[PDB]
Formats: structure tokens, C-alpha cells, sequence
């Protein structure tokens, strides 16, 4: 869940 | 100056008037120079005075001193000594106060009862009644030794002082005092210790300062000894007991740290009535540092029982607390009560011990802290000596390989250390029947640092059971591995190898070892390779230089010649470190 | 120079950076051994194999302590080495050092992070800026990368590589046939290697990433079955159990960065392949 782009 | 004496003297520095230290100590020589007669006309006077705190020499000077009684024209001239330690007892650096005290001490013996009125105890009262502290500091340390040689008259005099130095207007001197109240005591004679050391006694024990009243439990051990046990409850305990409940907590830790000496000097009576449940109320204080320190005494004090009816208070109470404590919050304090626990097993028998102990000996086994565990596992003699090795085996081996396979491989890396603990205290022939498997499984655990663990920890076995425990026990199983599959595992090998060569010596290693290792310089995986070539830079060293040039020298030339780059390099480095290149 | 690289690697042990002169150095060196590498580099089992670790310097160490130490043990990274983490430099260096001082026990591959555009996005570069005071070993870095292998073929059954698989490349020699020498592409087979994840729809999919593709089962079968590939082996993806099955066991993904970002709580995994590609796996939780 961090930023799609990956948590 | 002048010279018999300037040869003490140092010119060369820039102080004020300093002495050569190694010369301080050269000092009973410059005493022959001149004869007794010129030491004392001469060599004190100019040391008396003259006292530029160089304190390492104003150490040496008060420590040579003390033995100058003879270079001075013996006991009828010991007072002439008196003076330049008078000095420097009332100096600063407490050290040197110290050792100005010990030797006045000393040479007080060597005083006449006469001198000692004359001039002894004459010091010890200006020292008392001095203005500045130290100097009363001090004078407690010198009344002990000249009491029992003067007069009844003088005592009382010597009395009367050390009375106004406890009861000084300054802390430090009341806790000089109080702290050597047990040793004045010990050399009155009865009377006037029910009479004057009680209510001194009374007096620091309630003392407005808890440093002073801290203090009194240890005076209260000493003057407890002195009396009869009839006395003991009108003139001592209801102040002791007072003490155990005493508003600070630093003196009821001085109650918990002295409660062995205390129930001794007090007798089993009165430790039945008075000291079990004060025992009890310090294993419960809400300070920390007072349960620890109580619990720290739980085996001293059972032994030291009424034999008696011992093993019921045990059991009634005592125990109980015991339980309560192990669950305690703090572990400065299940760490006190784990580090002497189990040796309540030899006083409460092999069936009290298995019943009712065994099961805290596991609480604390499987504890959070692993110190708290470690202090159960490396007091587990007592413990197996009482009970049996199988009853035990019993009790705690489900325990350890509870944990040598676990979740965590630092849950298990804790466990690899319990092993040469376990090993040289419970013996090497339970240890090849209970415990070589978990040690032999380690060694091919999945994690590497467990690997790891376990292989340097063959070493600490060895030094545990010895090189001919090695070659039948362990080499065997552990050169198997060689054949593994695995290069994990194949490595581990030379791993060990490389470990046991440090303590199994030359022969086992050579005849053994060695043949292994050349052996696999051709594995068909290159780590294995070059590690083989490590192996023999490691090991080569404990290998005669016979060997080394036979089949070392010999594989390490062939290795360099490998395809893989790693492998080369190593065997070369191997040769270019063991001269065999 | 071999004294020197064991020196630097001892420093770099203790998590201290090195010096933009040897990292210049480091990397040019890094760069002639690379090129010599293949688009699809051949691995001979024994391996470990591992996968994101992204700067968490500290979690590198707990994978040594769990698969033992280079150059005793074998090791191929599938990339992304840099980002999130705190320590990418740190990081980063310690295994290009290691693959120059040991090009056969170790091997790294390409991530979808080991590119200049995302690592502006993503950390590493200002990290560079805050542990050296300009962006050269940013520069040294970045360009290092686009030597790095973008995928590895070990006993010729098991293929690596970081992201996924690419509708435009069915053939090994597809992947040979690429120019890799250079930043990584927003899209075509390139990209889609290193940005792809395996799916649970069939077929090819958007996607959720903005670059490569997702792809279902039936496509893993089809590209294993036409290479001789017993199984493709990613990393790429966040996965709580540290590494997981997809696809009929075609597809494995191995990541190894423990509760990622320090946010996300995920276990991190490592695969061993014997010395008879038998696998087997390690999980493990942060180092403390
Ligand atoms: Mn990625
Ligand atoms: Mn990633």
C-alpha cells in the first residue's frame, strides 16, 4: 500500500 | 640540604620540596646511615613536617612506617613515630588516612601500656576532638586496638569519646563511628556493652540520616554476638526488627544483606520467632533491590535452620514466598532467587525436591530472560546429586529439546549454548546417551548460523571430555557428513575439521582428520574446493612438517592448477602462508 | 587489488558506505565482467537464490546468517537492490563488491528499480545525495545497472529472472536476441521481464502496475513447456509467506525483504537449489 508501483 | 637525608629528596623536578618516590621506599636504609639516634633527631623531624601531597609517596611513607619500629631503637621509641603519622592521618586523600591508621594500629601493639596512656590514646583524643573531620574520621579506626591494654580509668575516658564521635554533629563522622562500633564493642567487657554500645547503638540505629542507620545492621551483627541470648530480646531485636521495617529501603536492604549474620549472631530461637517472618516481609518489599537481595539469601538461610524443626518451616514458610517470587515482575529479582534455588534440594530431600521444587525449577527454566534460565542451568549439581540423574534427565531433557527444535532459530541458537553447561556438569556418559543427537542434528540444521553454532560448539566439548572423548564420539559421525549430497553440508565437514584441529592434537588430527580433508580436494562443487584448500591452511600448522611435505604440498599444487578461479587463488594462498610454496 | 576488494567488503560489512573514488572504481570494474554476461546468464546448481531486498541493509545480513556466507555459499539476486530501504548504498555496493570479487559465486540480476528514472522516485538517489554531496555515484550506479543480466538460466531448467513474463518473448533466444544495454524501456519485452506478475486469470492481463503485463497460469504452462523449463522463479511481488506458489507450481515468487519499508508485516524468503536443483525454502523474520 506504499506507491502501485510496490504494501 | 643535606646529605644523608637529601639523597630523598628529588632536585631535579620543580615541586616544593618533593621526595623521590623510589627513594621512599629505600627509606629503612637511609635509617642505617645515621644510627636510631640521628632517625629520630633527624630522619622523622624532617619527614614529620615537610608533606607536599605527592600522595603516592605519602602512601608509601605511612605504609614503611609502620614497620620502623625497631630502625628507631625499638618499643621505647614507637612514640616517636606517632607525630609524622599523626600527620598524615588527617590528610586528604582518604587512602593514604587509611594507611596512616593501619599502621598507628600496628605500632600500638608495640607501646607499653604505659606509652599507650602516655602517648597513644593522648592522639587518639586529640584526633577525636579534632577541629577538622578526617581527623575524627580516623580516630574511630584507633580506639579498638589501645582499650584493652590501659588503665580502668583511661577505658572510661576512651568510653566517653568514641560516645561523642557517634553522636557527632557531622554525618561522616557518625557513620565512621558507627561502622566501627562492632569492633570497639567486641573488646568491652560485658557491662559496659549492655550499658554503653547498646545505647549508642539505640541511638545510630534511629538515626536521623539513613546513611548512619544503613549502617547500624552490621554494628547490631557484632553486638548481637556479644550478648546472651536472654538480652537479646530487651536490648536488640525490637531495634533489629525496627530496622526491617525501617522507612528506607536502603536500610532494610542492609537487613536482607546481612540476615545470615544476623541469624547467627542471634541464635535459632529467636530466628524462628523474629527473623522467619521478617524474612518473609523483605522477600515482599515493594523495592526491588530488597526482594532481590532477600531471595539472594533463600538457601543460606534454610541450611542455617534449627535442624531441628527445619524442614517445616521450609515448607510452611518459606516455600510459599519462593513461588510467589519466581513469578515475580522484576528480573534483577527471579535472577537473585534462579541463581541459588536448586541448592534447597539437598536440605528438603530427594522427595521434597522432586514434588515441590522441580516444578519452579521449570517456571524458571522456561523464564523470558535467558540469564534467569542460564542461572538454573549452571546449578544443576546439587539438583542431580540429590536426586537422580534419570529423575532429573526426566524433568528437564523434555525441556531442553523442547527448545533445540523450535520456531525461532535464535530460540535454538540459546539452547546450543546450554551445551557445554549441560555437558561438564551432568557428565560425559549421559551426555553421549542424551545429548551427542541434538548436538549431531545442529550440525545439519537448515539455518547456517545454527550450523555454525553448533560446529564451533564441538570445540567447547572437547575441551569438556578431551581428544580420545573426540576420536570415538564425535570425528566419527562428523566425518560422514563428507558423502552428503548437500554442499551445505558437505563444507560443515571440513567446517569441524577445522575447529577440532585446535584441541585434538597433532596425532588425532593427522591420523583422522587430515586424510578426510586431502580426500575431498576433489568435490565436484568448487566451494567445497577451495574450502578444502582453507581447511589445510588452517590445520596445517598442528601437522608435523613430515606431513606437510608428503600429501600437503603435494594437493595444494594440484589445486592451483583447478579450473575455477576461487579454488586457485586459495591453494595458492594455502601454499604461499604454510612455506610449502 | 584482491587485498583491496576484501577490505572494502570488510568495511562495507560494518555498513559503512565507501568513498565515491572506489565507487568509480568498483563499478568500472563491475562493468567489464558484466558485459561479458548474458541477457540470459547460465547458473550452475548449487544456488541460493533470493529476491528483493531494497536497501534493508541489515535484513541482507540476517539472509547471510540464514543461507551462510559468500563465497561459501552460492548466490543469484534477481535484482532490486535499491529503494525504500534505508541503507540502498550501503546495500547496493556490498553485492556489486561481492560479484567482482567473486563473479562465480555470486550473480545479480536486473530489477525494475536498478533504472535512473525510478530511482529518483523511490530513494536511492537522494540517498546518494545525503550520503556523498553530489549525484556521481548516483551516475555510477545507474549506469553499472544497465550492464546487469536481465535474466539467468540455471542447469538450463530453472528460470530467473526479477518481474515476469513477456506476451512479446516466448523463446530464450528471444530474451538473448534483446539489446539490455540500456535504461530499462516503458514497454516491449524488455520492460515486461522486469515489471510483469504472474495472475489468477487466464491469459494475458492490464497490468495494475502501469508497465509489463499480468499473466494467468495457461500462459506459464505454454512458455515452460516450449523452453524445457521445470519452473520460472520471480521475485518482484510482495508476498506475506515470504515466497509463494502460483500456476500450478510453474511459477514461484521469492521475496526477500522482511516487513518491507518496515510497514508492510511480511515474512521474507530464500530458495536453495542443491547440488541436484532439488529446492528447498528458508523463511525468516527482520533481523533485530
Ligand atoms: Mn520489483
Ligand atoms: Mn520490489
Amino acid at each position: 500500500x506504499l506507491x502501485r508501483x510496490x504494501x | 640540604s643535606l646529605y644523608p637525608i637529601a639523597v630523598l629528596i628529588d632536585e631535579l623536578r620543580n615541586e616544593d620540596v618533593q621526595l623521590r618516590l623510589n627513594s621512599i621506599k629505600k627509606l629503612s636504609t637511609i635509617a642505617l646511615a645515621l644510627g636510631v639516634e640521628r632517625t629520630r633527631s633527624e630522619l622523622l623531624p624532617f619527614l614529620t613536617d615537610t608533606i607536599y601531597d605527592e600522595d603516592e609517596v605519602l602512601l608509601a611513607l605511612a605504609e614503611q612506617l609502620g614497620t620502623f619500629t625497631t630502625l628507631v631503637g625499638g618499643p621505647e621509641y614507637v612514640h616517636c613515630l606517632l607525630p609524622p603519622l599523626e600527620s598524615l592521618a588527617t590528610v586528604e586523600e582518604t587512602v593514604v588516612r587509611d594507611k596512616a591508621v593501619e599502621s598507628l594500629r600496628a605500632i600500638s601493639h608495640e607501646h607499653s601500656p604505659s606509652d599507650l596512656e602516655a602517648h597513644f590514646v593522648p592522639l587518639v583524643k586529640r584526633l577525636a576532638g579534632g577541629d577538622w573531620f578526617t581527623s575524627r574520621t580516623s580516630a574511630c579506626g584507633l580506639f579498638s586496638v589501645c582499650y584493652p591494654r590501659v588503665s580502668s580509668a583511661v577505658k572510661a575516658e576512651l568510653r566517653q569519646y568514641f560516645r561523642n564521635l557517634c553522636s557527632d554533629d557531622t554525618p561522616m563522622v557518625r557513620r565512621a563511628a558507627a561502622s566501627k562500633l562492632g569492633e570497639f564493642a567486641k573488646v568491652l567487657e560485658l557491662d559496659n556493652v549492655k550499658s554503653e554500645i547498646i545505647p549508642m547503638f539505640s541511638n545510630l540505629a534511629s538515626d536521623e540520616q539513613d546513611s548512619v542507620r544503613l549502617l547500624a545492621v552490621e554494628a547490631c551483627v557484632n553486638i548481637a554476638q556479644l550478648l546472651p541470648q536472654e538480652d537479646l530480646e530487651a536490648l536488640v531485636m525490637p531495634t533489629l526488627r525496627q530496622a526491617a521495617e525501617d522507612k528506607s529501603w536502603r536500610v532494610r536492604y542492609m537487613v536482607a544483606d546481612k540476615f545470615t549474620e544476623l541469624q547467627k549472631a542471634v541464635g535459632p530461637e529467636i530466628t524462628k520467632t523474629d527473623l522467619v517472618p521478617a524474612f518473609q516481609n523483605l522477600m515482599k518489599d515493594c523495592e526491588a533491590e530488597v526482594r532481590a537481595a532477600a531471595s539472594h539469601k533463600v538457601k543460606e538461610f534454610c541450611e542455617n535452620l534449627s535442624a531441628d524443626c527445619r524442614e517445616n518451616v521450609i515448607m510452611s514458610q518459606i516455600l510459599p514466598c519462593i513461588k510467589e517470587l519466581v513469578s515475580d515482575a522484576n528480573q534483577h529479582v527471579k535472577s537473585a532467587l534462579a541463581s541459588v534455588i536448586m541448592g534447597l534440594s539437598p536440605i528438603l530431600g530427594k522427595d521434597n525436591t522432586i514434588e515441590h521444587l522441580l516444578p519452579l525449577f521449570l517456571a524458571q527454566l522456561k523464564d523470558e530472560c535467558p540469564e534467569v534460565r542460564l542461572n538454573i542451568i549452571s546449578n544443576l549439581d546439587c539438583v542431580n546429586e540429590v536426586i537422580g540423574i534419570r529423575q532429573l534427565s526426566q524433568s528437564l531433557l523434555p525441556a531442553i529439546v523442547e527448545l533445540a527444535e523450535d520456531a525461532k532459530w535464535r530460540v535454538r541458537l540459546a539452547i546450543i549454548e546450554y551445551m557445554p553447561l549441560l555437558a561438564g556438569q551432568l557428565g560425559v556418559e549421559f551426555f553421549d546417551e542424551k545429548l551427542n543427537s541434538l548436538c549431531m542434528a545442529w550440525l545439519v540444521d537448515h539455518v547456517y548460523a545454527i550450523r555454525e553454532a553448533a560446529t564451533s560448539n564441538l570445540k567447547k566439548l572437547v575441551e569438556k571430555f578431551g581428544k580420545e572423548w573426540a576420536h570415538a564420539t564425535i570425528i566419527p559421525k562428523v566425518l560422514a557428513m563428507s558423502g552428503d549430497p548437500n554442499y551445505l553440508h558437505r563444507m560443515t565437514t571440513l567446517f569441524c575439521i577445522n575447529v577440532l584441529s585446535e584441541v585434538c592434537g597433532q596425532d588425532i588430527t593427522t591420523k583422522h582428520m587430515l586424510p578426510t580433508v586431502l580426500r575431498m580436494a576433489g568435490d565436484p562443487v568448487a566451494n567445497v574446493r577451495f574450502n578444502v584448500a582453507k581447511s589445510l591452511q588452517k590445520i596445517g600448522p598442528i601437522l608435523d612438517n613430515s606431513t606437510l611435505q608428503s600429501e600437503v604440498k603435494p594437493i595444494l599444487e594440484k589445486l592451483t592448477q583447478d579450473q575455477d578461479v576461487d579454488v586457485k587463488y586459495f591453494a595458492q594462498e594455502a601454499l604461499t602462508v604454510l612455506s610449502l610454496a | 587489488f584482491t587485498k583491496e576488494l576484501d577490505q572494502w567488503i570488510e568495511q562495507l560489512n560494518e555498513c559503512k558506505q565507501l568513498s565515491e573514488s572506489q565507487v568509480k572504481s568498483l563499478c568500472e570494474k563491475a562493468k567489464e565482467i558484466l558485459t561479458k554476461e548474458s541477457n540470459v546468464q547460465e547458473v550452475r546448481c548449487p544456488v541460493t537464490v533470493c529476491g528483493d531486498v531494497h536497501g534493508q541493509f541489515h535484513d541482507l545480513m540476517e539472509l547471510f546468517r540464514i543461507g551462510g556466507k559468500s563465497p561459501d555459499t552460492n548466490y543469484l539476486f534477481m535484482g532490486d537492490y535499491v529503494d525504500r530501504g534505508y541503507y540502498s548504498v550501503e546495500t547496493v555496493t556490498l553485492l556489486v563488491a561481492l560479484k567482482v570479487r567473486y563473479r562465480e559465486r555470486i550473480t545479480i540480476l536486473r530489477g525494475n528499480h536498478e533504472s535512473r528514472q525510478i530511482t529518483q522516485v523511490y530513494g536511492f538517489y537522494d540517498e546518494c545525495l545525503r550520503k556523498y554531496g553530489n549525484a556521481n555515484v548516483w551516475k555510477y550506479f545507474t549506469d553499472l545497472f544497465d550492464y546487469l543480466p536481465l535474466t539467468a538460466l540455471v542447469d538450463g531448467q530453472i528460470f530467473c529472472l526479477h518481474g515476469g513474463l513477456s506476451p512479446s518473448i516466448d523463446t530464450l533466444d528471444h530474451i538473448r536476441a534483446l539489446d539490455r544495454l540500456q535504461e530499462v524501456p516503458h514497454e516491449g519485452p524488455m520492460c515486461d521481464l522486469l515489471w510483469s506478475d504472474p495472475d489468477d486469470r487466464g491469459g494475458w492481463g492490464i497490468s495494475p502496475r502501469g508497465a509489463g503485463y499480468t499473466f494467468g497460469q495457461d500462459i506459464s504452462e505454454t512458455f515452460n513447456h516450449a523452453n524445457g523449463l521445470t519452473l520460472v522463479s520471480r521475485a518482484h511481488q510482495l508476498v506475506m509467506e515470504g515466497y509463494n506458489w502460483c500456476h500450478d507450481r510453474n511459477v514461484v515468487t521469492i521475496f526477500s525483504a522482511p516487513n518491507y519499508c518496515y510497514r508492510c508485516g511480511n515474512q521474507a524468503a530464500i530458495m536453495e537449489l542443491d547440488d541436484t536443483l532439488k529446492y528447498s525454502f528458508l523463511q525468516f523474520d527482520p533481523a533485530p
